[PDB]
DNA sequence: ACTTTCAGGGTGGTATGGCCGTAGGCGAGCACAAGGCTGACTTTTCCTCCCCTTGTGCTGCCTTCTGGGGGGGGCCCAGCTCCTCCCCATGCCAGGGTCTTTTCCCCCAGGCAGGAAAACAAG
DNA sequence: CTTGTTTTCCTGCCTGGGGGAAAAGACCCTGGCATGGGGAGGAGCTGGGCCCCCCCCAGAAGGCAGCACAAGGGGAGGAAAAGTCAGCCTTGTGCTCGCCTACGGCCATACCACCCTGAAAGT
């Protein structure tokens, strides 16, 4: 997992979420803009994780950690605990 | 051990619906929603206690509570619930 | 002759329960007699909301059990509680099925 | 020669059949080695509970297709079908994601 | 004929000028009277302080300024420089305001 | 102060506010979309605020009240106490 | 003895016993631990000196030797960290910052 | 007439150490003290859901370095970071 | 179905909060200019919108091959529990050092007149 | 590419008003003392997170055809911008009233705290 890991987010991948997402065509730039936008929210959302994560002095990311750094951020998740 | 709402979830479910199941995610989903709603309502009435510089959460900052964080609708039908358990609860 | 708070009030929620979590929550330094019952009145009429329209949904395809899809269906149809859960997300609960009308064929 | 569809009407059946299902429309295993990948710049030796791995999953996707949908509303607002990077730029600046 | 400016060349000087200013742009008698007639329908013979009121004003000229500013970039993503209804609708559905 | 103030709102000052947000040219339906939206924001503010002041059993709205309305709906105003 | 302010003894300015004061009257947890309010103190302190001292810039720039809330504004919109800190804040008659689109410029 | 309190006084001292020459006007001291009980309020309310999160009683220096780590963006969180934990180590360890 | 953890009953104490009284700060209300801002009309220009056309980039389809998903098994570390106890935080009281409110006056900011300079747009 | 024309910046002069210092006090912070309790630490245990293995078929990737959509050009019209002129209504000032809010004082009941037990809900 140590490099280029990114480019598993493949474009079928990124035209299956553009199709719920409800969009009819894509470009092919989108790719890349979507492979990019959705490093920079999982960064935030894992750097809040593990910031919970190392107060509770633990080694582990746990669920409640997530559900944590996503209520923190305005994106209550209900599924997962809590 | 560990504590939830599935047990009074259930018994709603079985008042409004008394045919249909619930799943375990669902159920699961079900207890998320309620503590979620608990501290929205709490969070509120705490700060509504602090703002008057009261130092009790009584049921007249719940009401304020629910007033502030429910849509329309929602907060008419929580207050007129809210209201008539007080009333019943307190007279025997 | 001991009869329960929640037996008391008339509710299917549990008042001692909510009166502990409130007095245990750092959310004052007292809690009146009334919050509780108060408070499991409110949760337990918004916990019959959202199953009510959940257990529609589920009859609306022909099952007979709520899913997380039904729950997001029953959220997400209705405007007041679309309003109050407007930020969260419902795991495996997918979203409405909807298209903008310019994409559709002419 | 054999019969062969429009292009638009097999994007709005992959529409209709992806607006009507609830799975992650990620792989796993990939989708896995990111976050790992991701959070090995926060601290190494970290080990992820499964369950987290899945809510962080279901946290991207339902915020990718919130995103797309906001993305579709700016492409159409300049009078196409086709989104474009300029799209998601607008949608997330006016969002606040990029301010 | 006498000397004329060309249409937009005073707006830019105006944009400069309102943005280099603090002050208020609405006038505080009709926007007070506003509030007050909004009020009437939450709670009858209700009272304001003068403190209330110039909170109200600041709080809507930063939201509407903030507004416009994403109304002028939608119009600019639409490839103009007018700005229109829809782009207000845009950047308020967006945000989150009209879903 | 009880009938037809949102014409109050006038064009020149939804002009300010627009010139303010750097608009250059202005179509003339955005004054009554402005006012409308406007109309939309101090009914949601002014809500909050008189459900404060009557929970606080007042009858002038303060200052603090706005406060705390604008804070509930992640608009922190400073200047005005607090 | 004679009392020795804790703020003297931290090396901060700001009231470390009345932010624990108001820590422990705020309803956070049942009890504070000694260092939680020479800790916020010291956050509180250096979040102050950071924008007194971009307020005072912008002051200078302006010729003016009084912050006055516009001062604040521009500090805080110019700052990336205190822009994103702030973002949701509005500072009352603070104004915005100077910026016009390239698109609306003459040609 | 009750007493009130605020920040201004701490507010001007760091003013003063910070730009010694320059004064602030009324309307510039009250948005100081607005924003200083608003960050007050930021980090003690996230240090009270840690301490509630772990299950634990008293709010620590180590909750309130969490929730600063939690608040504020990159270099601001670092350079917080660092005043608050050498301000602890002074108070601890001297006088 | 067992159980074991917690909600309910009864009693003591006090502290929070409710009620009556009171005073003044400030919010509402009424004149009264007057002048600066608004409303309205006119010109016309320039920006939006529609139509056409080109080519390029996207989609649809087909085939190959990889790698993700699914079991199967081992293992060892990390999270959780339990028992000690001791150091820390809490509660309380006495006394002064700090911070709040009032007074004032002098320098920094606001207003204005006059001149110089800087873009603008017509030719 | 020049010259005239508005508009803004700069500088000196006058002025006022609001902020920074000073003083009295009042109020809460600190010191000192006693004390229960929470959490840090040393074990022990086992649940699950990691890691490897094998297989296979479902999905990704690459290529090709073809088409439809994005984009640029051109032209028409209609809708803002700018300028001018008459009016009106905001605002700044001043005077009045009285209502509401905030404080004080007294006390009453409602909630905390604690000791026990039975039953509710968790496995």
């Amino acid at each position: 997992v140590l490099r280029d890991n990114i480019q598993g987010i493949t474009k079928p991948a990124i035209r299956r979420l553009a199709r719920r997402g409800g969009v009819k065509r894509i470009s092919g730039l989108i790719y890349e803009e979507t492979r990019g936008v959705l490093k920079v929210f999982l960064e935030n959302v894992i750097r809040d994780a593990v910031t919970y994560t190392e107060h509770a002095k633990r080694k582990t990311v746990t669920a409640m950690d997530v559900v944590y750094a996503l209520k923190r951020q305005g994106r209550t998740l209900y599924g997962f605990g809590g | 051990r560990k504590e939830s709402y599935s047990v009074y979830v259930y018994k709603v479910l079985k008042q409004v619906h008394p045919d249909t199941g619930i799943s375990s995610k669902a159920m699961g989903i079900m207890n998320s929603f309620v503590n979620d709603i608990f501290e929205r309502i709490a969070g509120e009435a705490s700060r509504l206690a602090h703002y008057n510089k009261r130092s009790t959460i009584t049921s007249r900052e719940i009401q304020t509570a629910v007033r502030l964080l429910l849509p329309g609708e929602l907060a008419k039908h929580a207050v007129s619930e809210g209201t008539k358990a007080v009333t019943k609860y307190t007279s025997s | 002759k001991a009869k329960s708070r929640s037996s008391r009030a008339g509710l299917q929620f549990p008042v001692g329960r909510v009166h502990r979590l409130l007095r245990k929550g750092n959310y004052a330094e007292r809690v009146g007699a009334g919050a509780p019952v108060y408070m499991a009145a409110v949760l337990e009429y918004l916990t019959a909301e959202i199953l009510e329209l959940a257990g529609n949904a589920a009859r609306d395809n022909k099952k007979t059990r709520i899913i997380p899809r039904h729950l997001q269906l029953a959220i997400r149809n209705d405007e007041e509680l679309n309003k109050l859960l407007g930020k969260v997300t419902i795991a495996q609960g997918g979203v409405l099925p909807n298209i903008q009308a310019v994409l559709l064929p002419k | 020669k054999p019969h062969r569809y429009r292009p638009g009407t097999v994007a709005l059946r992959e529409i209709r059949r992806y607006q009507k299902s609830t799975e992650l429309l990620i792989r796993k295993l990939p989708f896995q080695r990111l976050v790992r990948e991701i959070a090995q710049d926060f601290k190494t030796d970290l080990r992820f509970q499964s369950s987290a791995v899945m809510a962080l999953q279901e946290a991207s996707e339902a915020y990718l297709v919130g995103l797309f949908e906001d993305t579709n509303l700016c492409a159409i607002h300049a009078k196409r079908v086709t989104i474009m990077p300029k799209d998601i730029q607008l949608a997330r600046r006016i969002r606040g994601e990029r301010a």
